[PDB]
């Protein structure tokens, strides 16, 4: 019915993201609807489709040996439906690792099983996707404070991995968020919280950070910005909608051929940033991929 | 000398009236593509689905190890395309039919090499 209807979802308007808001509870109109899926198409198969076809509007860097790292990508069912639509979203070539807590058959290059702290990478990624949320962190008894877990390891993993130029998409919920997350969203030349029109029933969205360049280029406060996501959530009803899932004609990752260079800190010059901002450039070492889990012995 | 045999297994268990290994991953895609069997990305035509490679292999979904040397598997990390009459069982599909290595269509689901 709404003209937004027909995208892939709905961003987080500029205005929103400018405001002073206190965090309140998350009361979402259309609250309890789903939308009406293509037969036989799960939930999390459309979930994702819509967000690489909203990441496909962006300036993402795309270089050639592509480095794509994918966290909570296990479900309960023993597979990894997100996996299979990121490998068909990258261009072909591109080198897929994900991971989850639980087992699961997946058809990325690698997978890790284990706590996302057990893992670590000698090389960096052009883009991370992470899918990784706690049932538990649901309770509307208890006051909803920034959660640490996976998310102070995820804020780690990216000013330590994510190459400058690279790009991020973290799930978060009403619950399940962090205020260091939001405020590394200033370290990117641009930034959004995405809903998909799928989910669009559920506090649900995609932190995206477009473009890493390793600085501030704003000061974000992380707990004020998820007060702005929720007041933005809660007086924007969004139509739940599953039209973009029937053209797929345009949903490949565009092959752009991202140049790739290994650069010092000093070398680092607002050209560059320039060049970094528009997604035209990728800093990291082009080396071998190598990645472990750590395994603790016991009895 | 003794082999857990899970492909004569489970067709014996699809005789006698067991539900298929469900949550398959089914791709969107145009349906618009080459109809082959496996690709590395989703082909399927007018007459097909697209699934995740991994999710339709039963040595996958089974955790057995995969019945030839070097343990390699054809499905993982790639996507196959099944006749949508045939969509409700994909791992029995994959596991009853053969790719023709000439076209890489299905034997007798679009190859045409002996007409
Ligand atoms: C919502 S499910 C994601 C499902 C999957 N992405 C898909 O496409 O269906 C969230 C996943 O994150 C995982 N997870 C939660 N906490 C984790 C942690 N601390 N470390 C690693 N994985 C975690 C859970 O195992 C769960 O499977
Ligand atoms: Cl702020
Ligand atoms: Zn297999
Ligand atoms: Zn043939």
């Amino acid at each position: 019915m709404s003209s937004q209807a027909w995208q892939p979802g709905v961003a987080m308007p500029n205005l929103y993201k400018m405001q002073r808001m206190l965090l309140e509870k998350c009361d979402l109109q259309n609250y309890g609807d789903s939308a009406t899926l293509p037969k036989g198409i799960m939930m999390n198969v459309a979930k994702y489709t819509q967000l690489c076809q909203y990441l496909n509007t962006l300036t993402l860097a795309v270089p050639y040996n592509m480095r794509v790292i994918h966290f909570g990508a296990g479900s309960d069912k023993g597979v990894a439906p997100g996996t299979a639509v990121l490998r068909q979203w990258l261009p072909t070539g591109t080198l897929l690792v994900d991971s989850d807590l639980n087992d699961f058959v997946s058809d990325a290059d690698s997978t890790l099983i284990g706590d996302c702290a057990t893992v670590h990478t000698a090389n960096k990624w052009d883009l991370i996707i992470s899918d990784m949320y706690d049932p538990k962190t649901k309770n509307v008894t208890k006051e909803n404070d920034s959660k640490e877990g996976f998310f102070t390891y995820i804020c780690g993993f990216i000013q330590q991995k994510l190459a400058l130029g690279g790009s991020v998409a973290i799930k978060i919920t009403e619950h399940s968020w962090n205020a260091d997350l939001y405020k590394l969203m200033g370290h990117f030349a641009w930034w959004t919280a995405f809903v998909t029109n799928v989910n669009a029933s559920s506090s649900e969205a995609f932190l995206i950070g477009c473009n890493y360049l390793g600085k501030p280029r704003e000061q974000i406060d992380g707990y004020v910005m998820h007060a702005n996501y929720i007041f933005w959530r809660n007086t924007n009803p969004i139509q739940l909608s599953s039209y973009s899932l029937f053209d797929m004609s345009k949903f490949p990752l565009k092959l752009r051929g991202t140049a790739v260079m290994s650069l010092k800190e000093g070398q680092i010059n607002d050209m560059i940033l320039s060049l970094l901002s528009k997604g035209r450039l990728i800093i990291r070492e082009n080396n071998r991929v190598v990645i472990s889990s750590d395994v603790l012995v016991n009895n | 000398a003794f082999a857990v045999d899970a492909a004569k297994a489970y067709k014996d268990y699809l005789a006698s009236g067991g539900q298929p290994i469900t949550n398959c991953v089914k791709m969107l895609c145009t349906h618009t593509g080459t109809g082959q069997a496996i690709t590395v990305t989703p082909e399927a035509n007018m007459d097909q689905e697209s699934f995740g490679g991994a999710s339709c292999c039963l040595y996958c979904r089974c955790h057995i190890d995969h019945p030839n040397p070097k343990g390699f598997c054809d499905l993982k990390g790639k996507y196959v395309q099944i006749p949508t009459t045939c969509a409700n069982d994909p791992v029995g599909f994959t596991l009853k039919n053969t790719v023709c290595t000439v076209c890489g269509m299905w034997k007798g689901y679009g190859c045409s090499c002996d007409q």
